[PDB]
């Protein structure tokens, strides 16, 4: 299965946090699970007329392209051109036009590549946008009716980055006969990670079931939950976050970070606009103005105030202690 | 317009009494909605006192 | 012969390469950074904090590192108290970036170039496909796959590496327990033992760190088998075999930030304080000179850039307005990249190259006091036999071992029962300056808060300052002027302009933001 | 006219303070209006919840 890895308005940390795979590592991925990675930015060997002579062949469909990586966005400007993104002698949307109607599968990954990501925060100098999604609007560069020749739509890895899993076992997936048990979810997300929520398996759920917050940073994390205090979006955000651990160790929210909801199609959620950034915005300074998934500002806070009256002692003291 | 008929509703006599009366009492509205904000945002407070309440009928 | 050479990969982003050659040198030479984003662009008006999770999108690889001058720059302009511990974790953090950086790029983005056919001559050439081929490469996949560890150490304190925003204004978000610590510290040496020491070296950490000068090295890579066969050792001897010592030059003169606070003397942040308060010295190195850094004296030229702009302008005041590369382009413009130059006195505002060769170099510097890095290694490599694509590498690799042994000493030095965050105000003005030793050089944030808003917000990364274009005086960029006199074997392949492009590590991502 | 009265009342120092209190809290108003059409949005839940909870009791 060949795979051709482009980066378009990337910052390549979806292909640091790709290298950082176990289980498959990145290179038992490469070599023995079949996939035949053409190029990539960060690690093809090849350059200039070569790397060209690779991308083209691909592109006019010389040689099979199977999978499609595309990393980073889809960069437009100026004036829709797309040459603030010149790859390889062309802008790099009109590489993305070819490559994505010639692979048998486009995966983008990470939010730049899925729905425009932080570039795409206003006022989006470099007019980037997604490959099948702009935020939340499907459609992006590609238009909502693509489909690659496998039939899909563009696969979105979203997170910024991706965690790497979440990209390498739907490699697997593939290379193991497995695409047929991928299902994506609304926003071409693989729902075996994206059905989660962040905060599915956070260790601070139980704090959030009492309501007990996180009152500050440092120490101030060895309790509570980041819900209330900084904006942590983990119930609001799809990911598996907590169930697959990153780097194999810990989460943000794990962390004592807030979820930033990175893997939701609005990342950065309200473009980082003053306010926002590590508080959890909040009508008349104790209603949240997100409320968790599915649940509605009623219902949630009648029961918070339960909780909080339920809440155990254990609950209101530190628990990840030295 | 749509709007426009808003306005043409605000000129209806009756219309106009109510939004009169309305803002007759809007003080008592104000004073109702300020003492929900102040019943929100002591909201954590009457918590830890129904907390308390039940901590002491719990011992 | 004019060479067009696009893409040149594996510098972390979209770089062509323009070369003039004659008699198969590069005479001239132009970098181009084709890819922008305008994160600068993006962070105005934003929230004062939005940095802390823009600017590690800057890059995959050092996002850390931005991470981590960006925290640093909110800590000065809101003039925080930094725990101890904050300090140590933003250290190690720092520190274990860059120590994933090291192996990752040298392995995948580097060291690959030497299976190019171009050294088939070489009676090393065999040993050199079978260690650095791409992907099947005997040192390529453990380097590659081992790279990892540092980085999740990472992870421990930061939840996840890359894309943490975990270093906030007065220290970090995390709390580490006493399981985080133990297993970063296992981590670190189940590392440094299975690829520094095993691989890379094939001594201990000790040992490297003994070599003092380039005579040091050279008996070093002969003392014995294991550090003969070594990465390290059969590295260098490749190089000096096939002849990477013998170009990539460039400037000579060198740009160090410094990084790593000593946690007692920047517990509260200021720019005045930031120099003493260094670990890995910062220090400008011109003219065969030693210079303090001076964060006032940086400016950034847009003559060649995609930017408009008529006078170089430090980064307080700078500005990020691009203009159509079909018009730049008419008005000689040809990269994305800023040009960031350094003011010296007797010297001008000059190119300076970043790095872990400047790092090293300022290092070499007097005067260090006794928290301070103070390593007379690359000065005497420098007057040996002087830069080159051999020595900037040696010079990344050096700091495997060395902060292996910092982020070590910074995990002992943690304690645990004490603060990580002491709540900062967040003040509606302020005028931040934070600055960090990415794993390819200074990166610089300066920032202002106005009304409680990101008024201004410019970053200048390492590559930024290697890559960077011609200034308004036609000066060539560090990488520009290494590429001048490189060897051109094969105009089809010519792998030398990779050999000088990523002996820097040169990160596009970066170097355009 | 009517509607020139409303903004008469509008005038009255009394009428504009209590209404800029309103103004002031209008979050809080707004977000209950949106917690109670979140509530409705959900009513099927909430009585499928409801449901399940009597048929444990039934059973
Ligand atoms: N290292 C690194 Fe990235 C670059 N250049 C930054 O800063
Ligand atoms: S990791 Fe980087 S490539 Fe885009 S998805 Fe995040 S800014
Ligand atoms: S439970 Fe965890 S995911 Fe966030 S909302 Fe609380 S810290
Ligand atoms: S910010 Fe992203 S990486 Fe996971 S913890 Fe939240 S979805
Ligand atoms: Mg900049
Ligand atoms: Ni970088």
């Amino acid at each position: 299965a060949s795979v051709l890895w482009f980066q378009g308005g990337a910052c390549s940390g979806n292909t640091m946090s790709f290298l950082n795979a176990d289980e498959p590592n990145v290179v038992d991925l490469i070599v023995d699970f079949g996939l035949d990675l053409l190029w990539h930015p960060s690690l093809g060997l090849e350059l200039g007329n070569n790397a060209q002579k690779v991308f083209w062949d691909c592109a006019k469909g010389e040689r099979p392209l199977d999978i499609f990586v595309f990393e980073g966005t889809v960069i437009e400007a100026p004036n829709g051109t797309g040459q603030m993104d010149m790859f390889a002698g062309r802008p790099m949307k009109d590489w993305v036009t070819d490559l994505a109607g010639a692979a048998q599968i486009v995966v983008a990954i990470g939010d730049c590549a899925c729905f425009g990501g932080i570039p795409a925060m206003e006022p989006n100098p470099s007019g980037s946008t997604g490959l099948q999604f702009h935020k939340r609007e499907k459609g992006g560069f590609l238009g909502p009716d693509f489909r690659s020749k496998m039939g899909l739509p563009v696969i979105n890895v979203p997170g910024c980055p991706a965690h790497p899993d979440w990209i390498t076992q739907i490699l697997v997936a593939l290379a193991t006969g497995r695409a047929g048990d991928i299902t994506l979810d609304d926003l071409h997300r693989p729902e075996t990670f994206f059905k989660t929520f962040t905060q599915t398996g956070c260790t601070r759920v139980q704090f959030f079931e009492y309501k007990q917050s996180t009152l500050s940073f440092g120490e101030g994390t060895r309790t509570g939950c980041l819900f209330y205090e900084f904006g942590c979006r983990g119930p609001m955000t799809h990911s598996p976050c907590n169930r697959i651990l990153w780097n194999r160790q810990s989460s943000k929210t794990r962390a004592g970070m807030p979820c930033l909801g990175c893997t939701e199609p609005e990342f950065p959620h309200f473009d980082l606009a003053p306010g926002t950034v590590f508080k959890t915005q909040k009508v008349s300074g104790m209603i949240p103005k997100e409320v968790p998934e599915g649940t509605d500002h009623l219902t949630y806070m009648g029961l918070a105030a339960a909780a909080r009256i339920a809440a155990p002692q254990w609950s209101k003291e530190d628990m990840f202690v030295v | 317009s749509p709007v426009d008929g808003i306005r043409r509703r605000l000129d209806d006599p009756q219309v106009a009494e109510a939004l009169n009366s309305l803002l007759d009492h809007a003080d008592l509205l104000a004073v109702l909605v300020k003492g929900l904000d102040g019943f929100v945002r002591r909201g954590d407070d009457i918590a830890n006192n129904l907390t308390s309440a039940i901590g002491e009928l719990k011992a | 012969l004019d060479l067009f050479v696009s893409p040149l990969g594996r510098v972390e982003g979209d770089l062509d390469v323009r070369v003039t050659i004659n008699d198969g040198v590069v005479t001239s030479a132009w970098t181009e950074a084709a890819m922008f984003r305008g994160f600068e662009i993006i962070l105005r008006g934003k929230d004062p904090q939005a940095g802390l999770i823009v600017c590690p999108r800057i890059c995959g690889i050092c996002g850390g590192s931005h991470l981590y001058k960006s925290a640093y720059a909110l800590d000065t302009a809101w003039r925080t108290h930094m725990p101890p511990n904050a300090t140590l974790i933003r250290n190690i953090c720092q520190a274990c970036e860059t120590l994933q950086s090291i192996p990752r790029y040298f392995y995948a983005l580097f060291a690959i170039d030497l299976t190019n056919k171009n050294y088939a001559k070489s009676k090393l050439y065999d040993e050199a496909v079978r260690r650095f081929a791409p992907y099947v490469g005997t040192s390529y996949q453990p380097g590659v796959v081992l790279s990892a560890k540092p980085v999740e150490v990472y992870a421990i304190f930061g939840g996840q590496w890359p894309x943490s925003s975990f270093m906030v204004p007065g220290g970090v978000m995390s709390a580490p327990t006493l399981s985080d610590v133990t297993r970063a510290i296992a981590i670190l040496e189940h590392w440094n033992d299975n690829w520094l020491e095993k691989q890379w070296l094939g001594c201990s950490v000790d040992r490297w760190l003994e070599n003092k000068t380039w005579n040091d090295v050279l008996a070093w890579v002969d003392e014995n088998e294991s550090q003969y066969n070594s990465d390290c050792g059969f590295f260098i001897r490749y190089c000096l075999d096939v002849g990477l010592d013998k170009y990539g030059q460039g400037v000579g003169n060198y740009l160090a930030t410094g990084t790593y606070f000593e946690p007692s003397l920047y517990e509260n942040p200021t720019i005045e304080g930031r120099n003493a308060a260094l670990i890995g010295r910062s220090g400008v190195f011109a003219d065969g000179r030693y210079f303090e850094f001076d964060q006032a004296n940086v400016t950034e030229d847009v003559t060649h850039s995609f930017y408009e702009g008529n006078r170089p302008l430090h980064p307080f005041e700078g500005e990020t307005i691009p203009v159509n590369p079909e018009d730049g382009r008419r008005q000689g413009k040809y990269s994305w990249a800023k040009s960031p130059r350094y003011a010296v006195p007797g010297l001008g505002n000059v190119p300076l190259e970043t790095g872990p060769l400047a790092r090293r170099m300022a290092a070499s510097a007097p005067d260090a006091e006794t928290h301070q890095d103070d390593d007379p290694l690359f000065a005497d490599i420098y007057n040996a036999i002087g830069p080159s694509v051999m020595v900037r590498q040696l010079a990344r690799m050096h700091e495997g071992p060395k902060y292996y042994k910092w982020v070590r000493q910074w995990l002992d030095d943690l304690e645990l029962k004490e603060s990580f965050y002491t709540k900062p105000v967040e003040y509606a003005e302020g005028k931040g300056f934070g600055s960090t030793e990415a794993a390819r050089g200074a990166l610089s944030d300066w920032i202002v808060i106005e009304d409680s808003k990101i008024k201004n917000y410019q970053v200048v990364t390492p590559t930024a300052w290697n890559i960077g274009p011609r200034d308004a005086s036609e000066v060539l960029g560090p990488i520009e002027q290494a590429l001048v006199g490189s060897p051109i074997v094969d105009a089809e392949d010519p792998v030398e302009l990779g050999h000088v492009a990523r002996s820097f590590d040169s990160c596009l991502v970066c170097t355009v933001h």
